[PDB]
C-alpha cells in the first residue's frame, strides 16, 4: 500500500511543494490524497501544522486542473475544523459556486458552507438562494443539504430561504425533492400549523421521490401522534395509501409507521402486517 | 421516531483483520477515536464469521456486506428503516464496484482512495442520504478529464 | 428480507410484553416463522407466540422451544427465559410446569448471563406467586449445591 | 443415580 | 456469588415459611463443604433463623457453637458474634444486629461523616442526623 507507511511529518513537508511555481497538478493532487488519507486514518494534525497545510493548499487555487480543484474542496471540508483562518477561501469558493463549470458548483457550495460561520453567512446568502433554485440537480441538492447544516448555526437566516426551498420541492429530481422537503420540515418542525399545511399540500399533489415519501410518512405519523390519533384523519389515509407505492422502501416505511401508531386496531394493523408477511419471503 | 433527514450514523470499511480502512461517524454516539475503534473491533468480531447481512449490535442496526478482503458497514439507529440503510450500502458497494472495474478489493481500494473519499461524500452528507443511485455517484466522481 | 423479518418479529416480541392482545392478530404469520431458517427469527416467533398464545398452546410451544435450546445462542436463551417469566405472570396456574422447565435449563450447561436470567426469572415467580415460593426456594437450594458462579 | 455434573467449577477443573 | 445470594435469601425468607427447619440442613452443609465466603454467608443465614424462630434457637446455638471452630477468621468472628448476641435472648438485640440493616441513606451518611471528620466535636457522631434512605 503506497499509503501504508505515511508519516504525518513527511506528508506535511511534501505539502511545501504547493508553494512552488509552476504547480504539478498530479503530484499536488497525490499529496492532497495523502493528507486526506492521514486525516481519515485518525492522525491528529496540530492546529499550527493544519493551518500551514491549509494555507499551502490555498496556493493550489492558481491551478485550473479540475481534479486538483475538487481535491482542494475536499481538503477544505476535512481541514475546516482543525485549521485556523479557513475563511480565506470564501472568495474563491463563491467564485467557483457562481462559475460556469457545473462540476465545481455543487462541491464548492458544500465546501463554502462548511467554512462559513454565522457571521459570514449573510455575505453568501444571495449565492445560496441562487444555488437552491438552480436547474442543475447537483447544485440544488448541495445547496439544500448545506442549508440544513447551517440551520444548526444560523436558524433565523436559513428560515428566510423557505420560498426557494419550496420551489426546489417541486423539482422532478428525486434527490432535490427529498432534500427540499427535508429542509422545509426542519425549518417548520416547531410550527405545528406550518407542518400540517406542508403535509396537506404534498399529500394532494403527490411526491416523486421515494426518499421524500419515507420522510413524509414519518412527518405524518408524528403529526398524527400529536393530534391524539383520530384515525379518520387524512394523515392516516395518506400513510395507508403509501402501502401501495411502487417502491419497497416506501411500502416498508408505511407498514412500520402504521404498526408503531398508538391505539391502532387489529383491523388497521392487518394491511401493514400482510405487507410485512410478504417481505418475510423476499430473497 | 421524530421524522428526520438524519438517517446514517456511520459508514465503515474494515479489512479482514478488522482494521479501519475508512470510517466516518456522523453523530456523537462514539465521540472518541478509542471508542470508535473499540466499536469497529466489536462489530468485526461479531460479523466476520457470519454470512448474515443484518445485525443488531450495541442497540444499533448494522447492515453489512463482505467482499473478497473488505467488510462494508452502514450503521443507523435501531429505529431507522432497515431498507433505507440497505439502499446506502448497495449504493456504496455498487459505486465502488463500477469505479474499481468490479475488483472491490483492499489493494484496488487503497490505490484509488481519492475515489473512495469522493464517492462517500456524494452518497452521504452529515448523516443525510444525498444520493442512492450508484450511476449518479460514479458520474459525479469520474471527473478525470 | 431476513433483516426486515427479524426487525418485525423482534418489535412484535417487545409489543407482546406490554400489549399481547394487539399482537394476537399476527399469530398466523408468526406460526409460519417458527420454521424459519434463521433460528433467531424462529426463537423470537415462538417466544412471541408464547406471550400472545392461549394457555392450551403453552405445552406445544414449550416442547418446540426445548428442541431449539441446543441450537440457539445464549442471548436468545435469555429471550426464552424472559418469555417464560411473562408466561408465569399471565398464566400463574402453569407456574409448576414452567418452573420445572427453568430448573431443567438451570442444570444444563450455560454461561453466567443465561444462568443469571434463569435465577432472576425463578426469583420473580417466587415473589409474584406465593404458592410457587417453597418449590422455587427448593430448586434454588438444589442449584447452589453445584453453582460455579 | 449416576449423573455427569456440568458445573462451572468442574469445567474450570477439567480445563486446568 | 450465587451461593451467597441464595443463602442471604434463605436467611431472610426461610424463617417466614411454614417449615423453616427444612432449609437449615442445606445451609449448615455449606459450612462443611464450601469456601470461606459461602461459609460466612451460611453462618449469617443460620443466625437469622435463630433470631426469627424461637423454636429453632436452641438448635441454631449448637450449630453456631460448631461454627466457632472454623479455621477462617471472618467465619469464626461472625459465628462468635451471632452466638453471643443470640445467647442474650433479647429480641431488641436480635432485631438491631441480626435482622434489621441500616435505614440511612449511604451517600447521606458518607457526606455527614466527611463533614464530621473535618470538624470533630466532643459529641459523638449521631446516626439520627443522617437522612433516611
Amino acid at each position: 500500500n503506497p499509503l501504508q507507511h505515511l508519516e504525518k511529518s513527511a506528508v506535511l513537508q511534501e505539502a511545501r511543494v504547493f508553494n512552488e511555481t509552476p504547480i504539478n497538478p498530479r503530484k499536488c493532487a497525490h499529496i492532497l490524497t495523502k493528507i486526506l488519507y492521514l486525516i481519515n486514518q485518525g492522525e491528529h494534525l496540530g492546529t499550527t501544522e493544519a493551518t500551514e497545510a491549509f494555507f499551502a493548499m490555498t496556493k493550489l487555487f492558481q491551478s485550473n486542473d479540475p481534479t486538483l480543484r475538487r481535491m482542494c474542496y475536499l481538503t477544505i471540508k476535512e481541514m475546516s475544523c482543525i485549521a485556523e483562518d479557513v475563511i480565506i477561501v470564501t472568495s474563491s469558493l463563491t467564485k467557483d459556486m457562481t462559475g460556469k463549470e457545473d462540476n465545481y458548483r455543487g462541491p464548492a457550495v458544500r465546501a463554502l458552507c462548511q467554512i462559513t460561520d454565522s457571521t459570514m453567512l449573510q455575505a453568501v446568502e444571495r449565492y445560496m438562494k441562487q444555488a437552491i433554485v438552480d436547474k442543475v440537480p447537483s447544485v440544488s441538492s448541495s445547496a439544500l443539504v448545506s442549508s440544513l447544516h447551517l440551520l444548526k448555526c444560523s436558524f433565523d437566516v436559513v428560515k428566510r430561504w423557505v420560498n426557494e426551498a419550496q420551489e426546489a420541492a417541486s423539482s422532478d429530481n428525486i434527490m432535490v425533492q427529498y432534500h427540499a422537503l427535508g429542509l422545509l420540515y426542519h425549518v417548520r418542525k416547531n410550527d405545528r400549523l406550518a407542518v400540517s399545511k406542508m403535509i396537506s399540500k404534498f399529500t394532494r399533489h403527490g411526491l416523486k421521490s421515494p426518499f421524500a415519501y419515507c420522510m413524509m410518512i414519518r412527518v405524518a405519523s408524528k403529526q398524527l401522534e400529536e393530534e391524539d390519533g383520530s384515525r379518520d384523519s387524512p394523515l392516516f389515509d395518506f400513510i395507508e395509501s403509501c402501502l401501495r407505492n411502487k417502491h419497497e422502501m416506501v411500502v416498508y416505511e408505511a407498514a412500520s409507521a402504521i404498526v408503531n401508531l398508538p391505539g391502532c386496531s387489529a383491523k388497521e394493523l392487518a394491511p401493514a402486517v400482510s405487507v410485512l408477511q410478504l417481505f418475510c419471503s423476499s430473497p | 421516531l421524530e421524522p428526520s433527514l438524519y438517517t446514517v450514523k456511520a459508514i465503515l470499511i474494515l479489512d479482514n483483520d478488522g482494521d479501519r480502512l475508512f470510517a466516518k461517524y456522523y453523530d456523537d454516539t462514539y465521540p472518541s477515536v478509542k471508542e470508535q475503534k473499540a466499536f469497529e473491533k466489536n462489530i468485526f468480531n461479531k460479523t466476520h464469521r457470519t454470512d448474515s447481512e443484518i445485525a443488531l449490535l450495541e442497540g444499533l442496526t448494522v447492515v453489512y456486506k463482505s467482499s473478497i478482503d473488505l467488510y462494508f458497514y452502514v450503521i443507523g439507529s435501531s429505529y431507522e428503516n432497515e431498507l433505507m440503510l440497505m439502499a446506502v450500502l448497495n449504493c456504496l458497494f455498487d459505486s465502488l464496484s463500477q469505479m474499481l472495474r468490479k475488483n472491490v478489493e483492499k489493494r484496488a481500494l487503497l490505490e484509488n482512495m481519492e475515489g473512495l473519499f469522493l464517492a462517500v461524500d456524494e452518497i452521504v452528507d452529515g448523516g443525510v442520504i444525498l444520493e442512492s443511485d450508484p450511476q449518479q455517484v460514479v458520474h459525479r466522481v469520474a471527473l478525470r478529464g | 428480507k431476513a433483516a426486515l423479518r427479524y426487525a418485525a418479529v423482534r418489535t412484535l416480541n417487545k409489543v407482546a410484553m406490554k400489549h399481547p392482545s394487539a399482537v394476537t392478530a399476527c399469530n398466523l404469520d408468526l406460526e409460519n416463522l417458527v420454521t424459519d431458517s434463521n433460528r433467531s427469527i424462529a426463537t423470537l416467533a415462538i417466544t412471541t407466540l408464547l406471550k400472545t398464545g392461549s394457555e392450551s398452546s403453552i405445552d406445544r410451544l414449550m416442547k418446540q422451544i426445548s428442541s431449539f435450546m441446543s441450537e440457539i445462542s445464549d442471548e436468545f436463551k435469555v429471550v426464552v427465559v424472559q418469555a417464560i417469566s411473562a408466561l408465569c405472570q399471565k398464566y400463574p396456574r402453569k407456574h409448576a410446569v414452567l418452573m420445572n422447565f427453568l430448573f431443567t435449563m438451570l442444570r444444563e450447561e450455560g454461561g453466567f448471563e443465561y444462568k443469571r436470567a434463569i435465577v432472576d426469572c425463578i426469583i420473580s415467580i417466587i415473589e409474584e406467586n406465593s404458592e410457587s415460593k417453597e418449590t422455587g426456594l427448593s430448586h434454588l437450594c438444589e442449584f447452589i449445591e453445584d453453582c460455579e458462579f | 443415580g449416576l449423573v455427569q455434573r456440568r458445573t462451572e467449577a468442574s469445567r474450570n477443573a477439567a480445563d486446568k | 456469588v450465587l451461593a451467597t445470594r441464595i443463602l442471604h435469601l434463605l436467611g431472610q425468607e426461610g424463617p417466614k415459611t411454614n417449615n423453616p427447619s427444612k432449609y437449615i440442613r442445606f445451609i449448615y452443609n455449606r459450612v462443611v463443604l464450601e469456601h470461606e465466603e459461602v461459609r460466612a454467608g451460611a453462618v449469617s443465614a443460620l443466625a437469622k433463623f435463630g433470631a426469627q424462630n424461637e423454636e429453632m434457637l436452641p438448635s441454631i446455638l449448637v450449630l453456631l457453637k460448631r461454627c466457632v471452630m472454623d479455621d477462617d477468621n471472618e467465619v469464626r468472628d461472625r459465628a462468635t458474634f451471632y452466638l453471643n448476641v443470640l445467647e442474650q435472648k433479647q429480641k431488641a438485640l436480635n432485631a438491631g444486629y441480626i435482622l434489621n440493616g441500616l435505614t440511612v441513606s449511604i451517600p447521606g451518611l458518607e457526606k455527614a461523616l466527611q463533614q464530621y471528620t473535618l470538624e470533630p466535636s466532643e459529641k459523638p457522631f449521631d446516626l439520627k442526623s443522617v437522612p433516611l434512605a
